[PDB]
DNA sequence: TTGAAGGGCTTAAAATAGGTGTGACAG
DNA sequence: CTGTCACACCTATTTTAAGCCCTTCAA
């Protein structure tokens, strides 16, 4: 009966109403934020928690239902801040006993890669850059399977990991026309955003590739750099399995591990302290002010 | 059989009550190692070079120590807090000290699925990498938190005494391990 | 253009505490 | 329509972990 309540259950209605969320997804989400409200700790809480709460719960019934709803976008919907929605969504799960299924990368990869429009020539999309979306999907998902076994996915942002496996997907299905155009420049035609940490995702893909290229002897003979690989990505991609697991028996591990060279071990020092020692005046007195000190201090704040 | 892996404490987090009302204006000015700004936060934040720690004094005349690396040195430099505040008029006490917190950490040095761990032990897991890269692992016995990384990297937290933390890392390897 | 490097945040724990948000009580 | 009541929860302190995301600067 909560003025803050109802204004939060028809908050929940109109988030899966413009979601496009089929039909039963409502009716779950708007259940879960009464459970919500019944706990002191959430009735209790500020309105702006109170406004993210609304996001939480259609989280919540979308990962249950494998519906690739991110974090990011439903924050950005709500024009709520990532910080408050990630205080309150840890939470709700811990608050409703809830084993909260995963975020499903391969639904993302469907619905965030058919949003890169590439699939029509356009002034901004030229005829060289036109992909075919079912050729784009595949590729695209064979690239995030990858990342994931070769350890680029684990304790990462996924959905940069998918900006630039889309990118990689894209240049391998066209490389002669398609090298000389950035990642950057690549997400600007396709229109969509460019996440922070995409560059670094595709530096690591491509260096895993390199690493797979090693495991054929015609390929390594061509002594392949980060460009030059980019063509024989469908070639690598025919044997990923096989590569990958010939490439872990001869290192590959994630990125945080090879390597930390700058690292510093002599900083702590034995420790002879038993907590009773004496405490000598001499010791405190160089920690007050002298008289003087006090004096200037003073005329200085008068 | 154990690890042969010991957890290093990084910090620790002690209370003592002083047992008399401060003015800590008085302090700001009168003490060189004292900070404060009231507008901004209510307390008198205080620093001693050794043991090298950090204290938070309160009107009330209670005080928090942090950032020592042992028990003992958590002490000392709580002991020396205290001797401060006395030389600077007031009569303070060393009332009730008390360890609150233990941190500590190691490396297993091999690569954890973290994908893998939230669901074969997913009662006391959670793991959200669009939030935070670590796993979150909170044992009952010892009731200690341990963040889990994918490098194999561990931060153990929560504990009263040092052999908890020892206790939740030897619980915690042959899981990682197997 | 594109990176490196450095600062400051996320997560966990724990105490300290005023001021004030927030909603359901009594009166 | 106020007072009480019981929570939330901001500021801050320490310390590790790895990632993110920003400014800043370099050939
Ligand atoms: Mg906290």
């Amino acid at each position: 009966v909560s003025r803050s309540q109802q204004r939060g259950l028809r908050r929940v209605r109109d988030l899966c109403r413009v979601l496009q969320l089929p039909p039963t997804f409502e009716d779950t989400a708007v259940a879960y934020y009464q459970q919500a409200y019944r706990h002191s700790g959430i009735r209790a809480a500020r309105l702006q928690k109170k406004e993210v709460l609304v996001g939480c719960c259609v989280l919540i019934t979308c990962r249950q239902h494998n519906w690739p709803l991110t974090m990011g976008a439903i924050c950005t919907l709500l024009y709520a801040d990532l910080d408050v929605f990630s205080s309150t969504y840890m939470q709700i799960v811990k608050l409703l006993g809830l084993d909260v299924p995963s975020l499903c990368l391969a639904e993302l990869v469907k619905t965030y890669c058919s949003s890169f429009k590439l699939f029509q020539a356009s002034p901004s999309v030229p005829a060289k850059y036109v992909e075919d979306k079912e050729k784009m999907l595949s590729r695209t998902m064979q690239l995030v399977e990858l990342a994931n076994e070769t350890w680029l996915v684990t304790g990462r942002h996924p959905l940069p990991v998918i900006t630039a496996a889309t990118f990689l997907a894209w240049q391998s299905l066209q490389p002669a026309d398609r090298l000389s155009c950035s990642l950057a420049r690549f997400c600007k035609l396709a229109n969509v955003d460019l996440p922070y940490p995409a560059s670094s995702r595709l530096q690591e893909l491509l260096a895993v590739l390199l690493r797979m290229a090693e495991q054929l002897a015609w390929l390594r003979v061509l002594r392949l750099d980060k460009r030059s690989v980019v063509k024989h990505i469908g070639d690598l991609l025919q044997h990923r399995q096989s590569l990958v697991r010939s490439a872990f028996r001869d290192l590959l591990l994630p990125p945080c591990m090879l390597k930390s060279p700058k690292r510093i071990c002599p900083v702590p020092p034995v420790s002879t302290v038993t907590g009773d020692e004496n405490i000598s005046d001499s010791e405190i007195e160089q920690y007050l002010r002298t008289p003087q000190e006090v004096r200037d201090f003073q005329r200085a704040q008068a | 059989g154990p690890s042969g892996i010991v957890p290093q404490l990084q910090n620790i987090v002690s209370t003592v009550n002083l047992g008399c009302k401060l003015d800590l204006k008085t302090i700001a000015l009168r003490a060189r190692n004292a900070e404060y700004n009231p507008k901004r936060f209510a307390a008198v934040i205080m620093r001693i070079r050794e043991p090298r720690t950090t204290a938070l004094i309160f009107s009330s005349g209670k005080m928090v120590c942090t950032g020592a690396k042992s028990e003992e040195q958590s002490r000392l430099a709580a002991r020396k807090y205290a001797r401060v505040v006395q030389k600077l008029g007031f009569p303070a006490k060393f009332l009730d000290f008390k360890i609150q917190n233990m941190v500590g950490s190691c490396d297993v040095k091999f690569p954890i699925r973290l994908e893998g761990l939230v669901l074969t032990h997913q009662q006391f897991s959670s793991y959200e990498p669009e939030l935070f890269p670590g796993l979150i692992y909170r044992m009952i016995k010892p009731r200690i938190v341990l963040l889990i990384f994918v490098s194999g990297k561990v931060v153990l937290t929560g504990a009263k005494v040092r052999a908890e933390i020892y206790e939740a890392f030897e619980n915690i390897y042959p899981i990682l391990k197997g």
